[PDB]
RNA sequence: ACAGGUUUGGUCCUGGCCUUUCUAUUAAUUCUUAAUAAAAUUACACAUGCAAGUAUCCGCGCCCCGGUGAGAAUGCCCUCCAGAUCUUAA
């Protein structure tokens, strides 16, 4: 591809119209198969480094036909006029490591509106719009609250007594553990 | 796990467990809390069993229930 | 007091039944008395009555 | 299908259209029609038409015919409290008895919108589980969450065994 | 299945990913598997934070009260979820790990101190 | 649950009875149920070991 | 693009089945169907023989079937009513493709109840859920 | 007593300005098709057809409510310093309850600084999305609003479209859904593309914007170019109804004008283009009379 | 099933088989890394390690989890629930 930065000019230039014209790229693509029915599942990759395995896909037997999000005219070919669905690959007959890319790339296309799907109607998520409720509006502050102290009292890291301090250790012999008293206030960072 | 049936084995048989140290300025100050955390989530316990309770008469003999309950036997008669 | 949500709660449910007292609400630990793991306990079975 | 005179009348759809829902308390419907006279027409094209339909959305209510046993036809509704509901018909067409039903003894508007609206409250759509009864499986698939590892590989920093190896120096 | 006995106790199923929990909160049997038979989905937890940095956290608080009204006990991540929440009040064992780590950071920051000079 | 070819087992009947009178019979009288050996700390008639912090 | 109505017809030993269908169903028939409706104009079909496979008679019953058809405009000459086209996508929208010229008769057709209709069970599993068939679901090569 | 769009006399007016389009309402889109169905009907049924299908495309035609700018959520309920760095990222705690509105969950979140507020509006629907999905919903900003996705699908002429999106994906009440309906307003009445919003159910909508915006010239002269003398004695109204306190409502009042006298009072009072106002009706009128 | 092959000098009809699609196990050939899911011959017999511990003694649980499908056409769904467990005065 001598373009790489505009993938919708090869659609609108001449060596694309006397080749394809107004048939898809897919027009007079056959895919071959074992049997009167194809199997669900077509081929994985059809390039492998630099070998062609056979039988090319109509995308990738033309290297100057890029899957990008811009050149809406190449997405619309896969996208049925009529139903908006996505064209499957036992369908087009291209691989699936394209297939997946053309996928992504109509999405990417539909999030950008540059490809139209189906915007149904929708009503408003809520009936009736109340603003004076609790939960979004702001609620009386506690006086626990606006003094500065916490929900409860004994959040509060207290200095147990002596006399119980005692008490714990005379039962605890053997088992004891260095002390300590209230942790700090604010942690420091490193 | 094991079943009732089982012998325990030969490494734990004779094998009592050993507590850890205890920080006893620690050990009370969490005590406290403990109890004033079990008697908070004890009073919320009873404060959902009476709601519990007026939705089970509510649901039972409400009024909203008696009204459908005259309504019906008055629209069938 | 009660838990912050719960308070949160319980001011916003009385509020749409048009109740404009900001009374405080507190929770009461009449029957909140639990015994400390030392009191023993009883033996005898329970009488269902 | 193909067989039969009427063969409309043994699908899903015939079936589920017909919109007679008894009440609680009807247990047995015991119809009692003729098969001559030009008077008991109705009763026969009720019977050949509506019971199906009846029966379909009234699983465990009884339904019990019988031929030329009274010069008249009528219904007889047997309910829970031992109330019977007596329903002659002579010259009623097939609409016509079928509308009478459904004045005398049904659910209302009304009482089938509120049954229909509660049963939806079971299926919640914030819970998860199978596709059986939930509508996801595992929150990754959630478009703001992360993704699921067997979906997109997540970072080295995220791994297990990162975190157990780098423990190990 | 049929028990002998077993206490109603609301809990959190992990059932999710290799590497991505995620727990189910749900009330159930004590004597039944973690993702087993259970009685009533309540709500969920999410541990890693979405790209928001936010880790959501889900509760049905009207059938959770009814259900602890009704007798069904609280775990432990349970218990700390809803002290995180405000629903009901905060840990003691989430405040004094708190303090531990207070106290950590504390030492961390005098070795820091004393390997510096 | 209910079917009709349920055989009425009578072994399952009679190991209960059997149980219940063994279970009076050679009940283990108390004395001896709560003997201790006060140099392992272990008890001859279940086999537990008491705790370290009653040692 | 399409034929006007469903046509079931029956030749010596071929039984035809066709359906009408919409711009997005495009001429899933037998593969000989297909290459005689490519040739005349029908460019969406569905199709199904059953019975016998020879070639001439599935050629001529399908030629039979396709000129047995019935115009929206002779139906409507023949009945004195609009045929009136409600489009599924289209809503309660009542679309109207051919008009009764002539005497338009004010008499209303008489609404029956219950339609005394012909049904298949092979329609009637496909409209139930009941085909089950693998082959039924398969993904095929384009038009 | 502010006239709201809710109110009556203002409703009745938009949905005669509005109209009805059947041709436009009932339009296929680009969703699965099944084959269509056939019945013959006489004249009558077909006239009752078509008042059946009048009566459903009123349902297409309700209005979706514009509201004001929804205050910021900013309240704490509680402060635990115990909490200062004991987690690195915040909780979100959301209240699931199938019988409560969604206005009323209360939507909590415990940041890791220790704090417990209430979530902002960008966190309470973005949860209420993750938890009651609807469709047509995206939980993340879809990249479609921006400036340059907006303005290629304005130049591709899809501003219903654009409306019908937002209109589901954000609230009526929010900040971002207002930006996008007036940018959205700007661009129509810019490049003259009000027939794009004729009959759709959008319409009342920019009309209501434009009376308050006072910019009516451009949907008057293209109201007049189609021949629509009603919807233009309907709009003048409108505005006289909205602005009490004007010269433009004074003057029709002091003078008793009919309503094709009304536009002509309104172009000379408070029109910027009034010479271009004046020109059309002048070019209707001189067409109309010998026409018609 | 959108079907195709196959009888006969040849045609039509009836008709069975196979091919065409999708999934799982084994075997042959070949083979480079990660992640995810799953590891499935055996109710034939087992060497060895671990899987039930807690606690100031009391007590509590000790096929609960987990494992398997030999027997049972066993069963699916629906009323009633004795009895057992958690909190209460109920
Ligand atoms: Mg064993
Ligand atoms: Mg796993
Ligand atoms: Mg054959
Ligand atoms: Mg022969
Ligand atoms: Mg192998
Ligand atoms: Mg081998
Ligand atoms: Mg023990
Ligand atoms: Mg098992
Ligand atoms: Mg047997
Ligand atoms: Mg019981
Ligand atoms: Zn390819
Ligand atoms: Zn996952």
């Amino acid at each position: 591809s001598p373009y790489k930065d505009e993938p919708w000019k090869y659609l609108d230039s001449e060596e694309y119209q006397n080749r394809y014209g107004s048939r898809p790229v897919w027009a007079d693509y056959r895919r071959n198969h074992k049997g009167g029915i194809p199997p669900q599942r077509t081929r994985k990759m059809c390039i492998r480094g630099n070998k062609v395995a056979g039988n090319p896909c109509p995308i990738c037997r033309d290297q100057k036909l890029h899957v990008d999000f811009r050149n809406v005219k190449l997405l619309e070919q896969f996208v049925c006029a009529h139903t908006g669905i996505i064209f499957h690959a036992p369908y087009t007959g291209v691989c699936m490591k394209q297939h997946k890319k053309l996928t992504q790339a109509i999405q990417k296309a539909r999030d950008h509106g540059l490809l139209r799907y189906h915007i149904p109607q929708v009503e408003p998520r809520d009936l009736d719009f109340s603003t004076t409720h609790g939960a979004v509006s702001s609620t009386p502050p506690a006086p626990t609250l606006v003094s500065g102290d916490p929900w409860y009292p004994w959040y509060s890291w207290k200095q147990p007594p002596e006399r119980e301090l005692s008490r714990l250790r005379r039962l605890y012999q053997g088992r004891l553990r260095e002390e300590s008293g209230p942790p700090p206030e604010l942690m420091p960072e490193v | 796990r094991k079943t009732r049936h089982d012998p325990p084995a030969k490494s734990k048989a004779g094998r009592v467990a050993t507590p850890p140290a205890v920080d006893p300025t620690e050990f009370f100050v969490l005590t406290e809390r403990y109890r004033q955390y079990r008697q908070t989530v004890r009073a919320l316990r009873l404060e959902f069993m009476s709601e519990v309770r007026k939705k089970l008469h509510e649901a039972r003999a409400g009024v909203q229930a008696e009204r459908k309950a005259q309504e019906d036997a008055a629209e069938h008669r | 007091p009660y838990p912050p949500l719960l308070r949160a709660m319980i001011l916003a449910q009385r509020q749409k039944y048009g109740d404009t007292s900001t009374e405080e609400p507190m929770l009461n630990l009449e029957r909140a008395r639990i015994d400390p793991w030392d009191y023993p306990a009883k033996l005898e079975a329970k009488t269902k009555t | 299908p193909m067989k039969g005179r009427f063969p409309i009348r043994r699908t899903l759809q015939y079936l589920g259209q017909g919109d007679v829902v008894f009440k609680d308390s009807v247990k047995v419907m015991t119809v009692n029609y003729n098969t001559h006279g030009e008077l008991g027409e109705g009763a026969r094209k009720f019977v050949f038409f509506n019971i199906p339909q009846i029966q379909y959305k009234n699983p465990w209510v009884q339904i019990t015919m019988f031929k030329n046993m009274t010069p008249s036809p009528f219904l007889r509704f047997y309910l829970d409290s031992g109330e019977q509901v007596l329903v002659d018909v002579e010259s009623k067409s097939n609409k016509e008895i079928v509308e009478h039903i459904r004045k005398i003894l049904g659910k209302n508007e009304e009482t089938l919108e509120k049954e229909e609206q509660e049963k939806k409250q079971l299926s919640h759509p914030a819970h998860f589980g199978p596709r059986k009864y939930c509508l996801r499986e595992c929150m990754c698939e959630v478009e703001g969450q992360v993704p699921c590892p067997g979906l997109v590989p997540l970072p080295k920093e995220m791994t297990g065994k990162y975190k157990a190896a780098l423990k190990a120096t | 299945r049929a028990y002998r006995g077993g206490h109603l106790t609301i809990r959190l199923a992990l059932g999710g990913c290799t590497n991505r929990p995620f727990y189910r909160i749900v009330a159930a049997h004590s004597k039944c598997p973690r993702d087993g038979r259970f009685v009533e989905q309540l709500g969920s937890y999410d541990p890693l934070p979405n790209s928001h940095g936010e880790k959501l956290v889900a509760l049905n608080f009207d059938r959770i009260r009814h259900w602890i009204g009704c007798g069904a006990h609280l775990s432990k991540p349970v218990e700390k979820l809803l002290g995180l929440s405000g629903f009901y009040p905060l840990h003691p064992m989430m405040i004094t790990n708190a303090e531990r780590l207070r106290r950590k950071r504390a030492r961390e920051v005098l070795l820091a101190s004393q390997k510096t000079d | 649950m209910a079917r009709k070819k349920v055989r009425p087992r009578l072994i399952a009947e009679l190991a209960r009875r059997v149980r219940a009178l063994r279970e009076q019979r050679e009940r283990p009288r108390d004395s001896q149920r709560y003997a201790l050996d006060y140099e392992t700390m272990m008890r001859p008639h279940s086999g537990n070991r008491l705790p370290m912090r009653a040692w | 693009h399409t034929i006007y109505h469903d046509i079931s017809l029956k030749f010596k030993r071929t039984h035809i089945k066709m359906k009408k269908q919409p711009r997005g169903y495009g001429l899933h028939c037998h593969r000989a169907i297909m290459t005689i409706c490519r040739l005349i104009g029908i460019k969406d079909l569905y199709a199904k023989v059953s019975g016998s496979v020879n070639m001439l008679n599935l050629t001529r019953g399908l030629f039979l079937g396709l000129s047995r058809q019935e115009t929206h405009q002779q139906l409507a000459d023949k009945k004195s009513l609009h045929v009136v086209e409600f489009r599924e996508e289209c809503g309660p929208l009542p679309i109207v493709v051919a008009s009764p010229q002539g005497a338009l008769r004010k008499d209303p057709e008489p609404e029956d109840e219950v339609p005394d209709i012909t049904l298949d069970w092979e329609d009637v599993k496909a409209a139930q859920g009941m085909k089950r068939s693998v082959w039924s679901g398969l993904k095929r090569a384009a038009t | 007593r502010k006239p709201t769009f809710m109110d009556e006399e203002v409703q009745n007016i938009l949905i005669k300005m509005t109209g009805l389009d059947l041709q436009k309402i009932f339009k296929p889109a680009l969703q699965e098709l099944k084959p269509p169905t056939y019945k013959l009907m006489t004249q009558a049924q077909l006239e009752e057809a078509t008042k059946q299908a009048v009566e459903a495309a009123k349902v297409r035609l309700k209005m979706p409510p514009v509201l004001e700018e929804r205050a910021p959520i900013n309240d704490v309920l509680a402060e635990d310093k115990i909490l200062e760095g004991t987690e690195t990222a915040k909780y979100v705690f959301t209240d699931i309850s199938y019988s409560i509105p969604h206005r009323e969950r209360f939507i909590v979140v415990r940041e890791p600084s220790g704090t417990l507020r209430k979530a902002s509006w960008e966190e309470r629907d973005r949860m209420i999305q993750v938890y009651f999905p609807r469709e047509g919903r995206r939980i993340l900003t879809p990249v479609i609003f921006k400036e340059e996705n907006l303005q290629t699908m304005y130049s591709q002429d899809q501003h219903v479209d654009v409306l019908n999106l937002c209109v589901a994906q954000f609230e009526p009440d929010s900040a971002e859904y207002i930006k996008i309906h007036h940018h959205t307003y700007e661009d129509i009445d810019k490049c003259g593309k009000y027939d794009l919003l004729r009959s759709t159910r959008h319409f009342g909508g920019m009309a209501w914007y434009f009376v308050n915006k006072k910019k009516i010239d451009g949907l008057l002269i293209d109201q007049i170019q189609r021949d629509l003398v009603s919807d233009a004695t309907s709009l003048v109204h409108l505005y006289h109804i909205l602005h009490p306190d004007g010269q433009s409502a004074q003057e029709a009042k002091k003078q008793g004008a009919e309503g094709l006298h009304l536009i002509k009072v309104f172009a000379k009072t408070e029109a910027q283009k009034g010479a271009y106002i004046e020109l059309t009706l002048q070019a209707y009128q001189e067409a109309f009379i010998t026409h018609s």
